[PDB]
């Protein structure tokens, strides 16, 4: 009543506000989540939301002031998670959003957890931190397209064309542009198919029909790991008709090749067994590496590698426990003292179904692709670094220019010396610094 | 129910599609060629809004038409690598 009335009244209470607010939303956010899971993460996050939003519904009753203090140390809480890289932050819930747009997670409805996540980037709309995060869920959210745990395709799409609205622009119109794209990838292989199937080519083929845009951009998806294969001659009937119909279509992007939409091709090939265990996808690539010779050392699979190895003791493990191998070691590709026979049990419910079972396992690969976010951060933090210099003092020179740069940055990290041209070239672009005549180097500052 | 006969069932591979143009990255500036230069790319400002502003290369290179031609007023000369005057 007063110290609102009382203008000056108020100051105390606003400071005393955001002082709780942050302090709250670190205590009941950060400090209550202890698994550090998006599970308890978020669901922290959901406690210090409801928290200080009904707090407000009462006494508090508005008073801007009060929500001054309410947005400011929110927000700072949002962005303020121990870990300062806080873009994992919604990462972490775009593990839960893993979660919550998978479609293994549970049996829900359609903004039974749409508000969830509703209110979720309710949040985000705090966050800066996005495009990392762009980048990071997108990609988890086009491998579960990859590995079927999109809980909705059309929900996700109104989800994140919301998002848009108030989130990341146009890596959602990549997005849309995929779900089209492999769509009618589908459809295309079905064209093929409506004129692959006049028989010219093409007798008893099928074999995948796996398909993007060829590499050349920015995706959540690649070509998972693979070198030379056999590849036997309908896959390339596919790529070739497809590149028919689609050098028809688009030519520079074009059939390339991507492992990890492979899958398992392991069937009614002739077997006593009565099996198909389809397997992920270089548990197909390395079972192929293990078909007629009904065993095969580490040096025998070694003539004909070209790879890694991961691949292989996947395939080992998930053949002993569903005892598919008559094997010798399940170790990362095999013991030299290891080898490979295509055993005839199974353990899992059906004729030999879910023994599809990637590991599905990245710590090692959390780390790799933590790698990519170094290179561009650095290179941001460099950009601004970069063109304040040199709107200061022109230089500028090239070769001097590169190496009192090099000055100027001692302590950040070894760069690259060529490229030093590369260097002011990004400048001259950005009307940020032009090219004297004097020189190729010592070039002239502009704007 | 098998796959020990030596059997074919669906067993399928990645396709993809991408061109073959650069267009050798319109020398006024440091940013990419097509995500256009790093003067036109602070610039944001009217055009058609995809491929409007992506041009050719009968050699297999050219720049912006602008970027070499503004070498070329400057300097007769090429702008940087000796390009297409587009």
């Amino acid at each position: 009543v007063l110290l609102r009335a009382v203008s000056t009244g108020l100051p105390h209470m606003i400071q005393e506000l955001q002082n709780h607010i942050h302090d709250e939303g670190l205590r009941a956010t950060s400090n209550l989540t202890q698994e550090n899971m998006p599970t308890l993460f978020v669901e922290s996050v959901l406690e210090v939301h409801g928290k200080f939003v009904q707090l407000i519904n009462t006494v508090l009753n508005g008073d801007q002031h009060f929500m001054s203090a309410l947005d400011k140390a929110l927000t700072s809480v949002v962005n303020y998670r121990e870990p300062k890289s806080v873009c994992k932050a919604p990462e972490l819930l775009a593990k839960y959003c893993d979660n919550l747009l998978k479609k293994s997670a549970k049996g829900m409805t359609e903004n039974e957890v749409e508000d969830r996540l509703t209110s979720f980037i309710t949040v985000f709309k705090y966050i800066d931190d996005k495009d990392v995060f762009q980048k990071f869920y997108a990609r988890m959210l086009a491998k579960r397209l990859i590995h079927g745990l999109s809980m909705s395709m059309d929900s996700e799409e109104a989800m994140i064309n919301k998002l848009k609205q108030a989130c990341g622009y146009e890596f959602t119109s990549k997005l849309h542009r995929m779900y089209t794209d492999m769509s009618v990838s589908a459809d295309l292989n079905n064209k093929f198919n409506n004129f692959i199937k006049n028989q010219d080519t093409v007798i008893d083929l099928g074999i995948s029909f796996q398909i993007y845009v060829l590499q050349a951009g920015a995706w959540p998806l690649t070509q998972a790991p693979s070198s030379t294969f056999a590849i036997p001659q309908e896959l390339e009937k596919s790529v070739q008709m497809f590149e028919l119909f689609y050098s028809q279509h688009f030519s520079g992007r074009k059939l390339t090749w991507l492992h990890y939409l492979c899958t398992g091709e392991v069937k009614m090939n002739y077997l006593g067994k009565p099996y198909v265990a389809m397997v992920t996808t270089y548990q197909m690539a390395v079972l192929l590496a293990f078909n007629n010779s009904e065993t095969v050392s580490y040096k025998e699979l070694q003539d004909s590698t070209q790879m890694n190895e991961k691949e292989l003791t996947k395939t080992i493990k998930s053949l002993l426990d569903v005892k598919m191998i008559n094997h010798d070691s399940e170790k990362e590709d095999i013991d030299a003292e290891s080898s490979f026979s295509l055993n005839m049990n199974f353990s899992s419910k059906r004729t030999k179904f879910k023994i599809t079972t990637s590991m599905q396992k990245d710590t090692p690969q959390e780390m790799e692709q933590t790698r990519s976010a170094v290179d561009e951060d650095r290179k941001m933090y460099l950009q601004a670094a970069i063109v304040r210099i040199m709107k200061a003092r022109k230089v500028l020179r090239h070769n001097a220019l590169i190496q009192e740069v090099i000055s100027q940055s001692r302590a950040r990290f070894n760069p690259s010396i060529s490229m030093i041209k590369k260097c002011i070239e990004v400048l001259i672009d950005k009307q940020y610094i032009e090219r004297s005549q004097a020189s190729a180097d010592e070039y002239s500052y502009v704007a | 129910a098998k796959k020990k006969r030596f059997e074919v069932k669906k067993w399928n591979a990645v396709a993809l599609w991408a061109w073959d143009i650069v267009v050798d990255n319109c020398a006024i500036c440091r940013n990419h060629i097509m995500d256009l230069c790093i003067e036109c790319q602070a610039n944001q400002a009217s055009a058609t809004s995809e491929e409007c502003t992506v041009a050719w290369g009968v050699c297999n290179h050219a720049f912006h038409f602008h970027c070499i031609s503004r070498w070329l007023k400057t300097r007769q000369v090429c702008p940087l690598d000796n390009r297409e005057w587009e």
